[PDB]
């Protein structure tokens, strides 16, 4: 299907560019061209930027990159979302959401999931929201995604406890 | 509380 065909093409291109190890300027040009082809195939501009950012972040998380290069990838995604008319606060929120949702879907253990949460909080705080609001946003994303995946009461309590640790570590 | 759209899984 047209939309999904463009999505797969963009995914191949973005992931291959990232695997090559090319710098962030060439990478940004690749993201621009992916969004242009998504847009040419009838996808909303904001939605095309969102899809490009999710592809980038999900590939970078699958490659197990360290926290510094990962937050650089996140900054790239946020800049692209900004460039396509998304409010910077909403852009950081979307990028953090992408990251945390992918981490929960991977089934990553709690010690590493807390690091992922802390990274999302770092980028939300760096954009210009309070640490309390940023941690609340992170916890919100995690809780909503876990409840939407139909997880059992046990996993729900584990998720809630992780979120509560986050909040009482970052302002409560 | 902002609703969140479902994530799309990444291709292999």
């Amino acid at each position: 299907d047209r939309e999904e065909a463009a999505f797969l093409a963009a995914s191949i291109l973005i992931q291959h560019a990232h695997e090559q190890g090319k710098d962030d300027r060439e990478l940004e040009k690749i993201l621009e061209i992916a969004i242009r082809i998504l847009e040419k195939n009838g996808v909303d501009r904001e939605e095309a930027a969102f899809l490009a950012a999710s592809i980038l972040i999900q590939h970078a998380h699958e490659q197990g990159k360290d926290d510094r290069e990962l937050e650089k990838i996140l900054e790239i995604a946020i800049r692209i979302l900004e460039k396509n008319g998304v409010d910077r606060e909403e852009a950081a929120f979307l990028a953090a959401s992408i990251l945390i949702q992918h981490a929960h879907e991977q089934g990553k253990d709690d010690r590493e999931l807390e690091k992922i949460l802390e990274i999302a909080i770092r980028i939300l705080e760096k954009n210009g929201v309070d640490r309390e609001e940023a941690a609340f946003l992170a916890a919100s994303i995690l809780i909503q995604h876990a409840h939407e995946q139909g997880k059992d009461d046990r996993e729900l309590e584990k998720i809630l406890e992780i979120a509560i640790r986050i909040l009482e570590k970052n302002g409560v | 509380l902002r609703p969140l759209r479902p994530l799309r899984p990444l291709r292999p």
